[PDB]
RNA sequence: GCGCGUGGGCCCCUCCUGGUAAGCAGGACGGGCGAGGCGGGACGAUCCGGACGCCGGGCCAGGGUGCGCCGCCGGGGCCCG
């Protein structure tokens, strides 16, 4: 339920890499693709381009997958699952997956309370009965 | 049109390769009365390489 | 700009096994242009390299300032016509700082960097000696002048962040 | 076993520089006294006396990597010096004062003094081991690699480099190329002969260095 | 930025271990590197390349072979990191110890009936990492076909063969032909 | 460059010198020349015949042949990145000794021959390591009969 | 050993041929751009510096330091830029 303590984590980049030009077209999508132009302003990386995608931006390897709450994540789908994710595992969290339903959701909580592992997404799809 | 500018940058990009050994030491263009006689001294006593 | 003067000689060979020294006052920024101007001077004057020499000392001259000597240099400006001749006259407390004078003035009036002049010689002359008038004005016994710039004192504007509540006097 | 071996040599190597620390320190009196007892005895004879040519430079590079003629990087790799900024020790054999005129453009040179050789080893200077940089803290791991030399203490380092001694290329081989603070160069294209910082500083390159160490 | 670009001359590349997907040539290597990374014995290093290498680069050695290889030497234990074959003109087999990879059935029966024993390197670490009294032998590597047809045939200097039929006269007589 | 001819080019370097024109001393004959000797090829103008190429002119090579009329001397082109070795025949005439080799003789017997000189007389070994020329040493020189030197005026 | 692209190049030096001469037409040592971000040269693919992971200090090249627009003063000489 409580994280071990772990060192400060440190993002390199807080904003997303966008694709040149995303704004001047919604054919553009904003995923990143390299700069491929010959003449392209960002292959070049002039003054006042955005900036490009590089290793360096990469997060420190403790901090790494790493969730703001301190443990990392594995998602769970079912119990069975949930038993054999907490086996000897103080370093993780289970997320319910999004398919699992309500009514499953309760099995897993309850088991998650005695085994100890955190549940990141415990309130999701909670509304009583049918 | 012609220009050899950068062929020396290009020769020496791992160039300058010597000859070889073999090359240094051949029996190619040499006298053939040399060779014959060569023979000769090799095929007795040590040097001798026949059964 | 600091008085040097330097003993070298050609290196040793079997012709000349006592190679003849020569001595030169070369007045220059640092020991390295010294020798630097001194090797250039033996290679015109005596036919001897650097390559084919050696520098045997380069001590440096300290010079009282106690008093101003009027001084006088002897150069071979060079401009792009070709190369002159010049006489220069200046009241200076130490050779090296009339030097210094000296090459500022040439700089100014003339446009020739220090390796365009070279020193044929220099000296100290004597209040009846003086042949050039500037030096000449200020050699006799009075000289009382107003001050020459009392509009300088506005060095104080600069920092008075200029808000002077009057406009200064002078 | 290896305890042993590691508490035997660490002592040896502190007493060599104890020991020497002393030996050293009177013999560069040594050399000031005898230059300046012979100054004045050949004044007196009327005579002047010429100090010995330098044995050995400093030498650091002051230009950068783009546009250098072929010839040019070659000399420079040989000296050690491929990166601005960094600072090499070079024996002065016509071999060497020869391709460094070659060179004069892109380096400043000059003899340096005990006091500039013991800080930038000190501070600056590391060790190629094994093509490793290994930081030098100790005499210890100086001992390791120069022990044939019979170098065995930093403070012996800084003597056989100053006076390019009989074990002076296994050393400077041993000192990975200085890489030291951006140099101050009130002009890179000229000559200092022309007020500049390109080619020979002389005793100026202990004052160059200084800020740099 | 520096100049690594002078003396420095490029990374080269070596097999650091086997693509084979065979998990017993895989064991041994990880076995004969472990126990040199240990004991620094040549043998032991020369036998973890041998064995990382390529089928081009670790031809087969036939008993006629390591018969006149060991002919001064009957102790010393053969050790050959290809397959051992079986050779048809050699009507009489010497006895023999060979560490071979893989035996042909019909080597392994000749050399067990000479009374020698078909070693197998699971065997060799086991008896004798060091290599004490072992010889490490190689098949000819040039004995493919493949190497006699590399180069240009056609220049003058070549010695190496037309590759595939040709059947015309242009060059195939002489120098002076074309 | 339109025209390549074998001897094209050759007009100052095939001539003879200002007084040698006429046939070669027979001293080149009598010479008698080993096998890997080093010879230097300088193409003489007076005999045509077995004369080398401009290219193997001021190159040194080593007698690959040693044969009746002529000798054959391998001598290293560049052509391009590579190095390679050409076998050449060439005329009596036109082949001299060479002493690019001399030095490291002369430098080999003394390395020897002074070593066991010392060898009787002192113990120390001699040094036979050449120093590339090295700095100054102390060196005293006298000031007293000293010039001064000043720079003369541009007279014109 | 096995392939791939490339086989229109152009500039800055330095020596050139040639044309009266060019941001002209051909040659060559090197470097550069091509395919080299960054700072400066007001602006300029090539000039002067510097040749690039992501960063936080410090140092400082080249070029500058009235104000735009970051950053300067001191001294000597000169003066209808």
């Amino acid at each position: 339920i409580h994280p071990l303590p772990h060192k400060i984590i440190i993002k390199k980049r807080k904003n997303k890499f966008i694709r040149f030009q995303s704004e001047r077209f919604v054919r553009v999508k904003p995923s990143w693709r390299k700069p491929r132009g010959i003449d392209s302003p960002m292959r070049h990386q002039y003054r006042g381009q955005r900036p490009m995608v590089s290793i360096g931006y990469g997060s420190d390897k403790e901090t790494r997958f790493m969730l703001p709450c301190g443990f990392f994540k594995h998602r769970i789908s079912t119990v069975h699952e949930l038993k054999t994710l907490f086996m000897n595992n103080k370093t993780h969290a289970a997320q319910i997956a999004h398919g699992v339903s309500a009514r499953s959701r309760k099995q897993i909580l309850e088991e998650a309370k005695k085994m100890g592992v955190r549940v990141l997404n415990a309130d999701a799809k909670l509304r009583k009965e049918e | 049109n012609h220009t050899s500018k950068n062929q020396n940058r290009k020769d020496h990009r791992n160039g300058i390769k010597k000859p070889k050994k073999s090359a240094y030491t051949s029996h190619k263009g040499m006298c053939p009365k040399y060779l014959r006689n060569l023979r000769r001294s090799r095929a007795n006593d040590p040097r001798q390489s026949l059964r | 700009m600091q008085k040097y003067i330097v003993y070298g000689r050609r290196l040793p060979s079997e012709k000349f096994p006592e190679p003849e020294v020569f001595r030169m006052t070369i007045y220059a920024p640092n020991e390295i242009v010294a020798k630097s101007r001194f090797w250039y001077h033996l290679k015109s004057l005596k036919k001897i390299k650097r390559t084919h020499g050696e520098i045997l000392d380069c001590q440096h001259i300290e010079e009282n300032g106690d008093f101003v000597k009027n001084f006088g240099v002897l150069l071979r400006y060079r401009s792009r016509v070709g190369q002159h001749n010049m006489y220069r006259e200046v009241r200076e407390t130490t050779s090296a700082r009339a030097m210094d004078k000296v090459y500022s003035e040439m700089a100014g009036q003339c446009r020739a960097r220090y390796h365009d002049i070279q020193i044929i010689n220099v000296k100290e002359v004597a209040d009846e000696d003086v042949r050039r008038e500037k030096v000449a004005m200020f050699t006799q016994k009075g000289v009382r002048f107003p001050h020459p710039c009392p509009y300088v004192h506005v060095k104080r504007a600069a920092r008075t962040a200029r808000f002077q509540d009057r406009a200064p006097h002078v | 076993e290896r305890a042993t071996e590691k508490e035997k040599r660490a002592a040896l190597v502190k007493d060599h520089a104890v020991k020497s620390a002393q030996v050293y320190a009177r013999y560069y009196i040594d050399l000031v006294e005898s230059e300046k007892k012979a100054r004045e005895n050949a004044l007196k004879n009327n005579q002047l006396y010429v100090p010995d040519e330098p044995k050995v430079y400093l030498v650091v590079r002051i230009r950068g990597i783009v546009g250098v003629a072929p010839k040019v990087r070659t000399i420079l790799s040989l000296l050690r010096l491929r990166q601005i900024n960094n600072a090499v020790f070079m024996r002065c054999n016509k071999a060497t004062l020869n391709a460094l005129r070659i060179v004069d453009h892109y380096v400043t040179y000059g003899e340096p003094t005990v006091e500039t050789i013991r800080n930038l080893i000190y501070k600056r200077g590391f060790a190629k081991v094994n093509g490793q940089r290994i930081p030098i803290v100790d005499n210890n791991l100086i001992d390791e690699q120069l022990s044939k030399h019979n170098i065995l203490c930093a403070e012996d380092l800084v003597h056989e480099i100053f006076t390019c001694g009989s074990s002076f290329k296994e050393a400077n081989n041993f000192l990975w190329p200085f890489q030291l603070n951006s140099a101050a160069l009130k002009d890179k294209r000229n000559n200092f002969a022309e007020g500049g910082d390109f080619g020979y500083r002389g005793k100026y390159i202990n004052e160059f260095v200084a800020r740099m160490i | 930025g520096i100049d690594l670009k002078t003396g420095i001359k490029k990374r080269k590349v070596e097999r650091k271990e086997p693509k084979s997907p065979n998990p017993y040539i895989r064991l041994l290597h990880n076995a004969f590197k472990v126990v040199y990374e240990n004991t620094g014995e040549d043998f032991t290093k020369v036998l973890t390349k041998r064995l990382c290498l390529s089928k081009t680069n670790r031809p087969v050695l036939s008993v006629s072979r390591l018969a006149h290889l060991m002919h001064k030497r009957e102790d010393k234990i053969a050790v050959v990191a290809s397959t051992v074959t079986n050779d048809e003109r050699l009507v009489t087999i010497p006895r023999m110890t060979i560490c071979a990879l893989k035996f042909s059935a019909t080597a392994r029966s000749r050399i067990e009936k000479a009374g020698g024993r078909c070693m197998s390197f699971d065997e060799l670490l086991a008896e004798k990492p060091t290599g004490d009294n072992c010889v490490l032998l190689q098949g000819r590597r040039s004995c493919r076909a493949v190497c006699k047809k590399f180069g240009s045939p056609g220049r003058p200097n070549s010695h190496v063969k037309p590759k595939g039929e040709h059947k015309g006269r242009r060059g195939a007589r002489g120098r002076h032909s074309w | 460059t339109h025209s390549q001819g074998y001897r094209c080019k050759t007009r100052y370097c095939f001539a003879r010198k200002f007084r040698r024109h006429g046939m070669a001393n027979l001293t080149t004959y009598n010479r008698v020349y080993k096998l890997g000797q080093y010879v230097n090829i300088k193409v003489n103008g007076a005999y045509h015949k077995g004369m080398p190429h401009r290219y193997y002119n001021g190159r040194t090579g080593t007698i690959f042949n040693i044969g009746p009329r002529a000798l054959g001397v391998q001598i290293q082109k560049r052509v391009r990145g590579r190095i390679m070795l050409k076998r050449i025949n060439v005329r009596l005439e036109h082949v001299h000794p060479s002493d690019c080799r001399k030095n490291h003789l002369e430098r080999v017997a003394a390395n020897d021959a002074a070593r066991r000189l010392a060898k009787e007389t002192g113990q120390p070994v001699p040094c036979l390591k050449r120093q590339n020329a090295l700095p100054r040493a102390a060196h005293v020189v006298s000031i007293a009969s000293a010039i001064d030197i000043t720079p003369l005026k541009y007279d014109g």
